[PDB]
């Protein structure tokens, strides 16, 4: 076994294991990844009964920055682009997997595209009218950041009271988990509940309790349009949206202790064209503008000793069938198909 | 859903190319339209259909 | 000397429409806006459907100048299907030639 | 405005304004005093990091120009 | 056709020409010359020179396609291909260990034995004898019965029974049966070999 | 732009491969092409010929007989039919009442 290496701990990866996967255990990837990794990266997981990532550059790149992030100076905007099926939600992966065994908490947005588009119970907001509120889209986030950060729900605790209703309020000093917990509950006051978390938690991560890491997969489109059409058939800017207008407030760099990390995709966005990659061009000028200062990395197609260690996890899993797969021209197929690929390499091997 | 100065700029360029200045809707436009050209019957393909 | 009283008739209808075009314009202007009061619109609705019928150039037909054929008339060459093909496939009309393609 | 320019202007901009925040509560974490503007800007990473953005808002924006804006973030947020 | 007589089909097959001319006959060296003189007919886009063109994988494609949409035609096959391929990894993992040695995981040897075990051996003809016609048992041709299993696939797929089921959980649900001598289209097959064996007595009155 | 960015369908990148597979040289030339007109499948076509038409240069004499009794070297002569006057289509007919 070439292409796999026994270090599974992510804070001690270096270049030396460039190439080769490394092993996520199932305890990690339910408590970690719940809603994170890709949907065709979990049928591999489920076929091949293990989850194993590839230590890439991007990602060693990136985790060479959060360990020597200085935690007293504002934090740093890291933006992963590339272009299509290159790894950067994957690499992202590789960071929130580093940072939640130190013992950070981990604000992890799996998809931001979906909060701006088919949203069918479109609810005004009560705690400010001229918002809207998305309770199916807020209550399935809660359970998995509840998931993810359960040990600290009880350890954090809440600065102010917050009033739920007349009858039922949350009052100073109690854990953040019945916040959470009230938003699952009810399911109408999760998207007033997720404005609560953000501010606790970026007012807390300052004081210096705790390490926060703002993961956002699919960062543009908070600065872009929306599919979302009111009674009156008009289309609904994003900020109108009380969950989107409250997530642009934890991407600013006006608090300490903490890192973010966002990923653009093209895949999923709204009014944009298919070969647009750059930050730019997806993000805007409302986008950038905001985001500026921020650190791009860029993530790009296999290189060839990333290919070949590729095919020798399909290779090794038994996963290439077809008898031309293994041999030397059948590679040479794979990679010009491909181009080295992961996407199209990986959606090729999946029918062999 | 124009800024104040393009606007303004529109209304200026309108004055020097000699288009219409006020604001006018697309009802009213049809009076440029009317004796901005020949009407059917006073064109020549009309009334000198015939030998 | 035209072909028939259906010539006849189109050639008096586009002589009075050729006289009334001004007026009808000037008329119509005041009609066609969002303007002028309404007051003076539905004067101007009585003014210009007073005018002779013939006047209105959607009476005006466009026939043929050699059998006053009402239907199948090509506008380039004021003829019918006939009589064009009559003249193209006599070689008489410069440049018309059958197509093979 | 600044949707009528039809030329980005670094001056009294988004980024000046947003480089010259971040670059304020860095002192703060130092606990230095030195909280002068015509000073950090006039300092070769500010200007090098104003050509930056002044080329990907103007000029085409290609890979080799998110490569030379990201090496002028890095300087002045300290990021070795 | 825009193609003349002269014109011969293309010859895709890449290890053919690398033979070596010491391999060549008498005769097939012969032809070689001769298809230099002759005119060749450009390559279709359906095949290539790949390693993993199957010809029955392309003509099921094909025959599932519905106005020129080759593009959701091969999508399902490869759904299919893929679907086929997780639920044996999914069989196979659950199996004992002397269970896992009679699991066919490859789609292909699936998809071509499955056809294979649905090819019938004689067909129903109607004959007029008589001013009747009767359904004669004729011996179907090697075409014929190829082309039958195919058909019999997509017809039992396409069929509305199934209320809201996608196509590549269809045909990978077929296609698993068939490998077992199940389902519904090797029982088409038993029905039409039930009836040609009922109907023998009428077997003469066919002259080819 | 590359070609798999410009080439999204598998079967047009199996084309551009075609040639080059076939004369077991894949991985050893830079291609430049600028194809105008036609649509997804006939921008392909028009760059294997030209690509293979372009890589007899660097190939043995007897390599260009075998591309050429392949198909790579041929011009595909098949193009849209005109529809007739009295007809549906190209081919097909009016229902006959
Ligand atoms: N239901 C409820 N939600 C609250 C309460 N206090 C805060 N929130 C949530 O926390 C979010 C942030 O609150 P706050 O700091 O006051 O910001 P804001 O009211 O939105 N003002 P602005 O949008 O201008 O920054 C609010 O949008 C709302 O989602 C409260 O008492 N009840
Ligand atoms: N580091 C890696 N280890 C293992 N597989 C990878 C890695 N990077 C990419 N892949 C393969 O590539 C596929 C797509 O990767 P990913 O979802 O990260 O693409 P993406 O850059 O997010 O694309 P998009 O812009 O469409 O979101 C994965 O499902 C996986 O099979
Ligand atoms: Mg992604
Ligand atoms: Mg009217
Ligand atoms: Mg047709």
């Amino acid at each position: 076994a070439i292409s796999r290496t026994n270090e599974n701990d992510p804070a001690k990866h270096g270049d030396q294991h460039e190439g080769q996967h490394y092993n996520i255990s199932p305890q990690d990837l339910e408590t970690v990844f719940p809603h994170g990794l890709p949907p065709r990266f979990v049928m591999q997981v489920k076929t091949f009964s293990e989850a194993c990532l590839m230590v890439r550059k991007p990602a060693l790149e990136l985790l060479h920055y959060l360990k020597n992030t200085s935690f007293a100076y504002p934090a740093i905007r890291y933006l992963l682009y590339g272009e299509k099926g290159t790894g950067k939600t994957l690499s992202l992966c590789h960071v929130i997997h580093f940072c939640a065994k130190q013992d950070w908490l981990i604000l992890h947005i799996p998809d931001a595209h979906l909060w701006v588009k088919n949203c069918r119970d479109l609810l005004q907001s009560s705690y400010n009218k001229q918002r809207f509120d998305q309770p199916l889209e807020a209550s399935t986030w809660l359970k998995n950041f509840k998931t993810t950060n359960e040990r600290f729900l009880n350890q954090i605790k809440v600065q102010e009271k917050y009033v739920w209703n007349k009858r039922e309020s949350t009052e100073k000093g109690s854990p953040l988990g019945e916040v959470v917990e009230q938003g699952i509950t009810r399911v109408r006051n999760a998207t007033d509940a997720v404005g609560i978390v953000l501010k606790e938690l970026k007012r807390q991560s300052s004081l210096g309790m705790f390490h926060l890491l703002v993961a956002v997969d699919g960062i543009n489109a908070l600065w872009g349009r929306t599919t979302l059409k009111r009674e009156d058939k008009s289309p609904i800017a994003p900020e109108e949206l009380a969950l989107v207008h409250n997530l642009r407030k934890m991407m600013k760099n006006d608090w300490h202790g903490g890192a973010i990390v966002s990923a653009l995709s093209q895949t999923g966005s709204l009014f944009k064209p298919r070969k647009a990659y750059l930050p730019q061009e997806l993000l805007g000028k409302e986008g950038f503008d905001a985001l500026d200062p921020f650190i791009p990395i860029l993530v790009s197609n296999y290189n060839p000793k990333e290919f070949e260690s590729c095919i020798q996890y399909y290779l090794e899993n038994n996963w290439l069938q077809h008898e031309k797969a293994p041999t030397e021209e059948g590679k040479k197929e794979l990679l010009f198909l491909s181009n080295a690929n992961p996407s199209l390499l990986e959606r090729h091997c999946a029918y062999l | 859903s124009l800024s104040e100065y393009a606007f303004r700029m529109s209304r200026l360029s309108a004055r020097l190319f000699g288009e219409v200045t006020r604001p006018t809707n697309s009802k009213s436009m049809k009076v440029v339209k009317l004796f901005s050209e020949l009407p059917l019957a006073k064109k020549k393909e009309t009334y000198d259909w015939y030998p | 000397h035209y072909v028939d009283w259906r010539m006849w008739r189109d050639v008096k209808r586009r002589k009075m429409a050729y006289e009334y075009a001004d007026e009808r314009l000037r008329i119509n202007s005041l009609r066609k806006n969002t303007i002028l009061p309404k007051i003076l619109q539905d004067v101007a609705d009585e003014e210009i459907a007073a005018l002779p019928r013939d006047s209105c150039p959607v009476r005006i037909r466009n026939r043929c100048v050699m059998t006053s054929r009402p239907r199948g008339v090509k506008r380039r060459w004021r003829l019918s299907r006939i009589v064009f093909r009559h003249l193209a496939d006599h070689g008489q009309l410069s440049g018309i030639q059958r197509a093979t393609w | 405005t600044e949707a009528d320019m039809e030329e980005y202007i670094w001056e009294n901009s988004s980024s000046e304004r947003n480089i010259l925040e971040t670059l304020l509560q860095m002192k703060a974490a130092e606990k230095n005093m030195e909280i002068n503007k015509e000073e950090l800007l006039g300092t070769k990473e500010i200007e090098e990091y104003k050509k930056s953005v002044v080329s990907l808002k103007n000029e085409e924006e290609n890979e080799n120009s998110i490569s030379q804006y990201k090496e002028s973030v890095k300087r002045l947020l300290n990021v070795t | 056709s825009r193609y003349s007589p002269e014109f011969k089909d293309p010859l895709i097959d890449k290890e053919y020409y690398r033979k070596p001319v010491e391999e060549l006959t008498e005769e097939e060296k012969y032809v070689r010359e001769l298809k230099k003189t002759q005119l060749i007919k450009a390559a279709p886009a359906g095949k290539t020179s790949s390693v993993f063109e199957d010809p029955v994988i392309s003509k099921f494609t094909n025959m599932m396609m519905i106005g020129g949409n080759k593009v959701l035609a091969r999508s399902l096959m490869i759904q299919t291909l893929e679907a086929v391929k997780r639920k044996q990894f999914e069989k196979y993992h659950a199996a004992s260990a002397e269970e896992q040695a009679t699991i066919e995981r490859n789609p292909y040897t699936i998809f071509h034995q499955a056809l294979k075990n649905c090819e019938p051996m004689i067909g129903l003809v109607p004959i007029l004898k008589g001013g009747r016609f009767y359904q004669v048992p004729v011996p179907l041709p090697d075409r014929r019965r190829r082309f039958l299993a195919m058909k019999w696939m997509i017809t039992e797929c396409r069929d509305k029974k199934h209320q809201r089921t996608l196509m590549p959980e269809k045909l990978s649900h077929k296609l698993l049966e068939a490998f077992h001598n199940q389902g519904p289209v090797i029982k088409r097959k038993h029905d039409l070999h039930k009836m040609a064996e009922a109907n023998r007595a009428l077997a003469h009155y066919r002259w080819w | 732009i590359d070609y798999q960015l410009y080439f999204p369908i598998t079967q047009d990148r199996e084309q551009l491969m075609f040639p080059f597979h076939f004369v077991d040289r894949l991985g050893k030339h830079d291609v430049t092409c600028t194809v105008s007109g036609g649509g997804r499948s006939a921008q392909a076509g028009a760059i294997r010929l030209a690509m293979a038409k372009a890589l007899c240069s660097f190939v043995t004499e007897d390599e260009v007989e075998w591309m050429r009794q392949a198909g790579l070297l041929t011009t595909d002569p098949r193009v849209r039919e005109r529809k007739k006057p009295g007809q549906e289509g190209a081919r097909r007919k009016f229902t006959w009442k």
